[PDB]
């Protein structure tokens, strides 16, 4: 049995448009999870533990966590709801929609025949114009009234 | 194919990983492994040549598989092969007759003359492009250690 | 009759043609993650780790070969992180187009060891145009020499922003930590900052902590966890209870001399913890260990100590604070000396809140005032890229204050030596002419592929870029040509020195260098011998 | 060849292996049937592993070599050379397997003298042709004289039988062997001699007919024996004949048609029979089947009817009784009849055969062998089908030479002589020659238990002054004179033995390539 | 990489190329040496008449001893392909000419060995292909020189048994080497055509039986059949035969079309009767107006025809083959009749004895024809004691049969016995300095493998290679070169003008024109494309 001259063997290889528009569909598919837990009119979402529990929850880092992905775009979505959870109590599940929604029109450029380095410099100038809206329409709180 | 400046190196990837390019040929004899009785006796010819000269291993292959090549002829001639290995020494001891006349006597006090010794064992490896600086340096880390 | 061994063999020009494919399985790879236009990739394990990364190190280290030609190009890939740090894509892609021009050659009937030598005086003297064709040392630009030159390396990763927030960090970081050395060497030692990672807020929040960041914490929640006016106390060794060695045993033969012995395990323990606080430290770093006992004696004093710290990070500290590494009890046969004028001295040691962790910061150090910076990202993926990328940043200005020299980027310099090198082939070229104007077309591969990932005019941009360097040999009419490259965002040859376009002279040198003495080892595998795996005998 | 073989299943030898498997191959053949040459040799027994193995117990060499299947290559040559010795003089098949397996064994001897093997052939073709002037030159004639040349005859049945199962039988089975032959007077056809073999009684039992045993008694409602008959034999279709004309039908009208061809195809059946009875006979003997309405038609005329008796049955009847065939039966003056006396059916072994007692021109016999097993008749009809093979050619071939030893040391004695006038390169292979010739007076002297290194040693100083006669006496264990003894065998026997292992020998040792090719379903 | 392209593609082109072999390298051409080297020092020992045999075994067990190099290389199972090309070489030979067989393959084998030490220099293997072809030109025309012979095929068939005798010498018929050869010099003078000088081997029947010797092997003027009399008290010998040759079987006449006849009556089944009755005495009368006192019919016989032969003592033969009443007709002269109302008196053959003889305790009865007139069809009856000598002797004479063959084709001889051989190698080697331009080395290299074919028969005969030979070339320098030989015991002096070993001229001449061509193309390959295993 002589064995096969081959280069990297056993590992995968994917560029081109099945990767670009491939973590898309994966980001627009864990949106579509907890798309259902955002407005007071929620459910909650019964899960499964492996170690024989059951977790009855709408909050959007508890569902998350619970989900095992093979997808390596999705193992990036889980990470993202653990990081709003530690910051503050509730920014969760309107992250993960937010992310989802702005992938969803980023994929439509991708389709232009528009660089992804284009997209992401005019995201980085709309991230740092969002950050000023906030700060005008905001409003002063007395800490000492109960 | 691994003979002379104009010369290719081989390269051996043994069963633990470990892949060397090599270019002497009694490096190159000890990493091939020859399952061969035969071929295993010119391993050790290769061998001794890197202990007694050290620059004669590619070399001592090409003969002995030259010499062995020219008794295919012999042996179909009814020649035994007791008469081939008297002739052989008769041709060895004349042999050395004609490389001494070829010969000429040196001095290790001649600085030129013992670098181009050196630049000829280099040209026919990969530091032939590097002639101009491990050439010296081969004459200066011998000539200071042997008084 | 054949070779009797138990491998394999294989001849001729199918390792000569097997080797080239090699290379190109590489640099393939490689290929679409070159330039501000280059994007990362995706590792995935089988365990299921994901790394993201874009750099030419993190990738071939952690994807696995097999060919011995393949191995050649992925430790090339690992002396550039060494030797530079960033010129770790481009080395990979160059190293393996010279195989497949010299591929071309060799099919001609032209001898490799020509193509050796003609790679030689081809590679000499790219190092000698490369030299004598610099524009300006680090004196009229100043510090805008390194802010562009930190730009370019950070356009190929994700902080790549417009914006100038992380070049002042890297560059303010630099020069914070400027080591003088004997015979007049200012050495800039950019392995002593301590680049942390915590997800948390965005990219513009990335603190540059004027002093050391500890990745550590307090330990006993009854310490104050801010101190003013801080005097460190840098040491080594265990403060737990005292245990004997393994020559020493306690064999009593008297009942009443038991609890004595027992006491004494903690008093000559507390007594080393009585003698370093009273000397005025409040703060105190071990790399060994403090037991719960010993944890009481700095609540009671008021004091702050940290257990467990790593002994890369408290030479960091003692340094940069004016403190001494002490591992024990010395100064001429004394019992309890400490030394107690070599004491650290602190601004501010204060724990903050670094996102659901304990971080201990260390303000100004009042001796060196070291630098430490501390990134801020989305997730785990993001900060494991914005490691890697700012480590690449920090080793671009270090070259550039250590060798006052800087050349232009964006394909600048392999346009100028694509003419020259032709030039340079026709004057003493009789045999090995060909491999010099090989040497030539490899090299235009930088812009080439500037031009690919970009999604712009290929044949027709590096023709146009070629055009302003040809003038500028030809014309010698001052037309100052030399620093024309690509502008990737519009497709039309820009003026790199006034765009700000600026890359290290090692950056290219010594990749000319790796990348021409690693072609020279895989042109020499004509013959190849493959044996069997010895594994179960 | 065998480095860097281009074989797919095939194996092959060259000059190592090559003669090493063709004299094991050939020694363990002859040694083989090695105790089974002579008047006191043993006998052998042939099994099979099962599926109908039917045991066959057989002394002669032939026999033996054909119904074991030896593997070797070298080995089949001896097997096939057996067996045209069987087929062309029918004895000594045992003795030249010994000889040509003690020249294999002599020139195996010569492997490491450094012979040249093409020097052995060339010695060992003058030294048969010296070893056929010795047979030639003492070979005795018998012209006129008839009363010294039938009791030469019963030498001869009586020195093949010797070395046979019928050893205390030489008292009867020798006059049931020659007067077997003497009956024929004529051409040895070796098919008019029916030997029929029937199980009880003892070989003493065994007796030689004097007329001629059948089967396929004689019809139902036939006469069983009628004296003073004339038999008349055939080969002709009695009914159902279908008379040679393919694509013939019967297309008729009606059924009372079909009634009339039935009783017209039955007429010119019983027409038929007719134009046999007028020939005037008593019996007839049919080779084909005689159905329902002939046999009616010859018990009224009170005729027998022997049905579809053999194809070679009416031969034999044929010359026993001086008749002929008679196929074709319209002219009665033009055929000849038989002539018996009886025609009385025996019981041999509770089975009823038809005896022709008492015929006319009786050129062929019938042996009734009797036996204690069925392993007895299938030995004692081989033993007799080896002795009258021999006197049906002596009595065409009266040349007779001394056998029992005394023909080898005759053989021997001539290639010794003419190998001290030869150079010493051919005289070494001329005196493995005559080693070999002196082996087989010391196979037989050796199987009956006697001092073999000293009778063969006083043959040989016997031979080498004189005594042209001398040979090896087997019943006291001496030397005495083959021409008193009477231990004779024929010429063309012992020449067959001679220029048979000589030629067979020839080939194995000119073989120095052994290729054999890739067997079919053998895996 | 194989079966993998750069880009992590999988790269196939051909189908199943992971259990493919291919070779271009520099051992393709060393591959093809050291396979045909193997056959060549196989066939090396079976050279000359001092030649050890061969003992060759079948699929299905049989076991053949063969000496000449037609059946050796026909009856291996080498599945390779570059010795596939040296057993049709050898049936190439054997087709033409049909003597030298072994000689081609040793010589073959020489030329590719000579070649190799050629191929180390650095020659490129068409250049030593194109100076083969210029140095077999000079073999070809040295070797008309001295050629003549006085056949006359009327008394001077001495120059004709001289030469059969070299073919035989090597075989095992030596026991025989008078008497043989004569056999097959008068068996071919019978039936060739000398004003076309074509010989027919189909009227040369070759027929075999076991028993008896090798010297009972007779030349029967005439056909040797098997005898299948079906009346047991046929006569067995003819004195005087009017043989009548017929094709028709002794039936009432069948057509070869769907007939279904139809009986209405019974005075129809009578006449079904009367039909027959009189078609039986009408084929056998039609035999006795002719005057013929024999028959041959191809068919069977009927029991009612086979009384009515012996009635009118008509001795006939049953069940003949195809070609065997063919070789009937022209023996005898007579015609062969489709039909019985076709016979006459001038479509009869005639012959001497007709008889038929027993060979021991068989049951064969083979035909023998003694007498005859004008024939021109022979038959050879082989005996021996085995069928390994019988079928050996009808390889063994069928080559003495080829040789005279070939004396009529073309009436000039050479000398064998390593003479041509080692006169051919001094005009090349005088020719290779008359230019040593280019193609010096290669037509040094034809010469000393031409002196592979004397120096193995030195080898076989117990001598020296080296010192024989050296001995025999250079007397053919010092002086007029001779017919100056070698043999096994060497009867004296070397002049194989004396010791009468003649060889034909254009069987040696198709040895150094086949080999030549055959080394052709076996060294214009450098690549070979075999699958792996079967399945
Ligand atoms: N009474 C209400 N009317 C309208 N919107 C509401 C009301 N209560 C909650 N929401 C909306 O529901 C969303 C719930 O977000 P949530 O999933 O809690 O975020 P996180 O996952 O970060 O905790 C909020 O963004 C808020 O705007
Ligand atoms: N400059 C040169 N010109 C021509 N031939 C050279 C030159 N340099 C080296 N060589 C040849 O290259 C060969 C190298 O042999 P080498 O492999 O070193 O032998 P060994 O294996 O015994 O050390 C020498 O025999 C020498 O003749
Ligand atoms: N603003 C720019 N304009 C044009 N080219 C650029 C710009 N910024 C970076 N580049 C090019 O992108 C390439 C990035 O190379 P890189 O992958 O960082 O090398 P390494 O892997 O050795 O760090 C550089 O060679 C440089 O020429
Ligand atoms: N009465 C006898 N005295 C001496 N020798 C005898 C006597 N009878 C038989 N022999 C010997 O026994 C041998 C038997 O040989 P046998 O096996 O019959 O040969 P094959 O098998 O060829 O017929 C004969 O060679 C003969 O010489
Ligand atoms: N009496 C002899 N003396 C010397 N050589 C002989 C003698 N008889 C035959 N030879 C040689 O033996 C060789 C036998 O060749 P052979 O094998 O018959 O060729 P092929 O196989 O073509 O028939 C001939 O080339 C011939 O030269
Ligand atoms: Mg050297
Ligand atoms: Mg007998
Ligand atoms: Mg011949």
């Amino acid at each position: 049995h002589r064995p096969v001259l081959v280069l990297s063997q056993n590992t995968k290889r994917e560029s081109g448009r099945k990767v670009q528009s491939g973590n898309i569909n994966a980001a627009k598919t864990i949106a579509d999870i907890i798309r259902t837990c955002l407005g007071p009119k929620s459910m909650m979402k019964m899960l499964l533990d492996p170690m024989g529990g059951i977790v009855m929850t709408n909050d959007g880092n508890a569902i998350l966590r619970e989900i095992q992905v093979q997808h390596p775009a999705a193992k990036s979505m889980i990470e993202i709801s653990r990081t709003q959870d530690e910051e503050v109590g509730d920014g969760t599940t309107s992250v993960i929609i937010l992310a989802g929604e702005m992938l969803s029109v980023a994929e439509h450029f991708l389709e232009q025949q528009m660089h992804p380095t284009v997209v992401i410099s005019a995201y980085r100038k709309a991230l740092d114009d969002m950050i000023s809206t906030l700060k005008k329409i905001s409003i002063p709180v007395d800490i000492s009234d109960s | 194919t691994s003979l002379g400046p104009k010369g290719m190196d081989k390269m051996i990837q043994d069963g633990k990983g470990d892949v060397t390019i090599t270019n002497d040929g009694a490096t190159i004899l000890k990493q091939m492994q020859v399952l061969h009785p035969a071929a295993r006796m010119l391993v050790e010819l290769s061998k001794a040549q890197d202990i007694e000269a050290g620059d004669g291993t590619t070399s001592v292959v090409i003969i002995a598989g030259s010499l062995l090549d020219s008794c295919t002829k012999l042996l179909q001639k009814g020649i035994h092969p007791t008469i081939i290995s008297e002739s052989f020494q008769k041709a060895l001891e004349k042999g050395i007759e004609i490389l001494t006349d070829m010969s000429r006597p040196v001095e290790l006090s001649d600085r030129e003359t013992l670098l181009n010794s050196a630049t000829t064992s280099l040209n026919s490896k990969v530091v032939s492009q590097y002639s101009s600086l491990l050439s010296p340096m081969s004459v200066n880390a011998v000539m200071k250690v042997i008084d | 009759g054949p070779l009797s061994v138990f491998g394999d063999r294989s001849t001729g020009e199918t390792i000569r043609s097997q080797n080239v494919m090699a290379a190109a399985s590489i640099a393939n790879i490689v290929k679409s993650s070159l330039g501000p236009v280059g994007l990362d990739k995706m590792l995935v394990d089988d365990i299921g780790d994901v790394t993201i990364t874009n750099d030419g190190a993190t990738i071939l280290k952690l994807l696995e070969v097999e060919h011995p030609a393949a191995k050649v190009l992925c430790e090339l890939a690992d002396l550039q992180d060494k030797e530079v740090g960033d010129g770790t894509t481009s080395v990979v892609i160059i190293a393996a187009e010279l195989l497949k021009n010299a591929d071309e050659l060799v099919k001609q009937k032209i001898h490799p060891t020509s193509v050796i030598s003609g790679y030689r005086l081809a590679c000499k003297e790219a190092v000698r145009y490369i030299n004598e064709n610099l524009i300006v040392n680090t004196d009229e630009l100043g510090r805008d020499c390194l802010i562009n030159a930190a730009k370019t390396s950070m356009s190929s990763k994700i902080i790549g922003i417009n914006g100038d927030f992380f070049a002042n960090m890297v560059v303010d970081a630099v020069l914070a930590i400027k080591y003088t050395d004997i015979r007049g060497q200012p050495r800039y030692p950019v392995n002593s900052v301590n680049i942390l990672k915590a997800h948390g807020r965005s990219q513009m929040e990335s603190m540059l902590i004027s002093g050391y960041a500890l990745n550590c914490v307090v330990g006993s929640q009854g310490m104050p966890k801010r101190i003013v006016n801080a005097k460190i106390a840098c040491l080594d060794f265990s403060l737990q209870k005292t245990k004997m060695k393994l020559g020493v045993q306690v064999v009593i033969t008297d009942p009443e001399k038991l609890d004595q012995i027992r006491q004494r395990e903690s008093d000559i323990t507390k007594e080393r913890i009585q003698k370093i606080l009273a000397t005025g430290a409040n703060v105190i770093l071990t790399t060994g260990g403090i037991d719960d006992m010993c944890l009481k004696y700095f609540v009671e004093a008021g004091a702050m100590a940290v257990r467990r710290v790593l002994k890369r990070d408290l030479k960091r500290i003692a340094k940069a604070s004016g403190a001494t590494i002490l591992s024990t009890l010395a100064n001429l046969e004394g019992e309890e000396t400490f030394e107690a004028a070599m004491l650290g001295q602190a601004e501010e040691v204060v724990q903050e809140r670094i996102c659901d962790d304990e971080l201990i910061l260390i303000k100004n150090t009042k001796a060196r005032t070291s630098a430490s910076i501390i990134l801020r990202g989305a997730n785990d993926f993001m900060c494991d890229e914005m490691e890697r990328s700012l480590h690449d940043a920090l080793c671009v200005v270090k070259r550039v204050l250590e060798s006052k020299s800087v050349v232009p980027g964006g394909g600048a310099v392999e346009a100028a030596l694509s003419i020259y090198l032709e030039n340079y082939a026709t004057s003493m070229g009789s045999r090995e002419q060909l491999a010099i104007a090989e040497f030539a077309r490899s090299l235009l591969v930088i812009p080439n592929t500037l031009a690919v990932n970009a999604a712009q005019d290929s044949t027709d941009l590096v023709a146009k870029l070629r055009a302003f360097h040809n003038e500028a040999q030809v014309n010698p009419e001052r037309k100052n040509l030399k620093w024309i490259g690509l502008d990737l965002s519009n497709g039309k040859p820009r003026d790199n020195k006034q765009a700000g376009v600026f890359e290290p002279t090692i950056v290219k040198v010594k990749s000319l260098k790796f990348a021409t003495e690693a072609a020279i080892t895989i042109l020499r595998i004509d013959d190849l011998i493959k044996l069997h795996p010895e594994s179960k005998d | 060849a065998p480095v860097n073989i281009f074989k797919a299943g095939a194996d092959e030898e060259r000059a190592e292996t090559a003669r090493l498997t063709s004299f094991i191959g050939a020694i363990a053949i002859g040694d083989l049937v090695k105790s089974t040459l002579g008047p006191k040799g043993m006998d052998k027994i042939l099994l099979s592993s099962g599926r109908d193995a039917s045991l066959m117990v057989t002394n002669d060499g032939a026999t033996i070599l054909k119904n074991i299947g030896v593997d070797n290559p070298a080995a089949k040559v001896l097997v096939d050379m057996s067996r045209v010795q069987d087929d062309e003089v029918g004895d000594g098949t045992t003795s030249v397997t010994v000889l040509a397996a003690e020249l294999l064994r002599e020139a195996e001897s010569l492997i490491a003298k450094k012979i040249h093997p093409q020097t052995i052939i060339a010695g060992w073709r003058e030294a048969t042709k010296a070893a056929r002037e010795a047979l030639l030159s003492s070979a005795v004639d018998h012209g006129s004289d008839e009363v010294k040349f039938r009791q030469d005859l019963m030498n001869i049945a009586g020195t093949t039988l010797s070395s046979k199962l019928l050893t205390h039988h030489k008292d009867h089975f020798t006059k049931l062997a020659v007067e077997a032959v003497l009956r024929l007077k004529g051409s040895g056809n070796l098919e008019a001699i029916h030997i029929i073999k029937k199980l009880g009684g003892s070989l003493a039992d065994s007796y030689l007919d004097e007329g001629f045993l059948l089967d396929k008694k004689i019809g139902v409602n036939q006469p069983k024996r009628i004296e003073n008959a004339k038999i008349l034999i055939a080969n002709t279709g009695m009914d159902t004949d279908k008379i040679k004309i393919f694509g013939s039908r019967v297309r008729v009208d009606s059924t009372a048609k079909v009634a009339e061809i039935e009783h017209a195809e039955k007429e010119k059946m019983k027409e038929k029979v007719e134009r046999i009875l007028k020939h005037g006979i008593n019996c007839f003997i049919n080779r084909q089947l005689i159905y329902n309405y002939p046999e009616q038609l010859f018990g009224a005329a009170g005729v027998m009817a022997i049905e579809h008796a053999d194809f070679a049955g009416v031969e034999r009847l044929a010359l026993v009784t001086g008749g002929e065939i008679a196929s074709t039966f319209d002219h009665p003056e033009l055929v000849k009849l038989g002539s018996c006396k009886l025609i009385e059916e025996v019981m041999i072994g509770e089975d009823k055969l038809i005896h022709f007692s008492g015929v006319a021109l009786g050129e062929a016999c019938t042996i009734v062998l009797r036996g204690a097993t069925q392993q007895i008749l299938d030995e004692a009809e081989r033993s007799l089908h080896d002795a009258l093979c021999v006197l049906a050619q002596t009595v065409k071939d009266s040349r007779t030479v001394y056998g029992g030893g005394c023909s080898e040391m005759l053989m021997a004695h001539a290639v010794t002589q003419l190998a001290n006038r030869t150079p010493g390169k051919e005289a070494v292979a001329m005196e493995s020659y005559a080693k070999a010739l002196r082996m087989l007076p010391t196979i037989i002297a050796d199987n009956a238990g006697y001092d073999s290194a000293d009778l063969v040693a006083q043959l040989r100083a016997a031979h080498s002054e004189g005594n042209t006669t001398a040979g090896l006496d087997m019943r006291e264990g001496t030397i005495g004179d083959m021409a008193i003894l009477g231990i004779t065998e024929s010429f063309q026997v012992k020449r067959q033995v001679l220029l048979s292992a000589a030629e067979a020998a020839e080939v194995i040792l000119r073989v120095d390539n052994i290729i054999k090719a890739a067997p079919r379903k053998r895996v | 990489t194989l079966a993998f392209d750069e880009y992590g593609r999988p790269f196939l082109i051909i189908k199943d190329q992971d259990r493919k072999s291919r070779l271009m390298g520099l051992e393709a051409l060393k591959s093809h040496i050291m396979a045909a080297k193997a056959v060549a020092n196989t066939m090396r020992t079976s050279l000359g008449p001092n030649g050890l045999d061969k003992m060759m075994v079948d699929k299905d067990g049989d076991v053949t001893v063969t000496n000449d190099g037609a059946t050796i290389l026909s009856m291996m199972d080498v599945d390779h392909q570059i010795a596939k090309l040296m057993v049709e070489l050898s049936k190439s030979q054997d087709d033409e000419i049909g003597d030298g067989t072994t000689g081609v393959v040793v010589l073959a084998g020489a030329l590719l060995e000579e070649a190799e030490q050629l191929l180390d220099r650095g020659i490129h293997p068409i250049r030593i292909a194109d100076g083969y072809e210029q140095a077999a030109r000079v073999a070809i025309e040295h070797l008309d020189k001295i050629s003549d012979s006085v056949l006359v095929d009327i008394k001077d068939t001495e120059p004709l048994i001289q030469t059969a005798k070299t073919t035989l010498g090597s075989k095992v018929v030596n026991s025989c080497h008078r008497q043989m050869a004569e056999i097959a010099v008068n068996a071919v003078l019978t039936v060739a055509d000398m004003e076309r000088r074509d010989v027919d081997f189909e009227l040369i029947k070759v027929e075999g039986k076991v028993g008896g010797r090798l010297e009972d092997t007779k030349l029967i003027k005439g056909v040797i059949v098997d005898k299948d009399f079906s009346h047991p008290q046929m006569p067995k010998k003819v004195e005087d035969a009017k043989i009548a040759i017929l094709t028709c079987p002794f039936e009432p006449p069948k057509p070869k079309t769907k007939h279904k006849l139809d009986v209405t009556s019974v005075e129809d089944y009578k006449a079904l009767q009367k039909y027959e009755k009189e078609k039986f005495e009408e084929m056998i009368q039609q035999i006795k107006e002719t005057g013929a006192n024999l028959a041959i019919c191809q068919w069977g016989f009927d029991d009612e025809a086979n009384h009515l032969l012996l009635q009118n003592n008509l001795p006939a033969v049953r069940w003949v083959g195809g070609p065997e009443i063919e070789l009937i007709a022209i023996a005898t002269g007579g015609r062969i009749v489709p039909r019985f109302s076709e016979l006459t008196a001038e479509k009869l053959g005639f012959a001497g004895l007709v008889q038929e003889i027993s060979f021991g305790t068989t049951k064969d009865k083979m035909l023998v024809i003694e007498q005859c007139k004008n024939s021109r069809a022979v038959t050879i009856f082989i005996r021996g004691g085995n069928k390994m000598i019988i079928e050996e002797a009808k390889r063994s004479l069928h080559d003495a049969l080829c040789v005279i063959r070939n004396l009529i084709r073309d009436n000039r001889v050479v000398y064998g016995g390593g003479a041509a051989e080692i006169s051919c190698a001094l005009a090349v080697s005088q020719e290779a300095d008359k230019c040593p331009t280019l193609e010096q080395y290669a037509m040094r290299a034809f010469a000393d493998a031409l002196e592979v074919i004397p120096m193995a028969l030195s080898e076989n005969s117990g001598m020296n290679p080296i010192q024989t030979m050296t001995e025999v070339r250079a007397r053919q320098v010092k002086e007029m070169n001779p017919a100056l030989g070698i043999d096994c015991l060497h009867k004296g002096t070397n002049d194989m003008k004396q010791q009468h070993v003649i060889e034909t001229l254009i069987g040696k001449k198709q040895q150094i024109s086949l080999a030549t061509q055959m080394v052709r193309m076996i060294l214009k390959i450098d690549d070979i494309r075999k699958p792996g295993e079967s399945e």
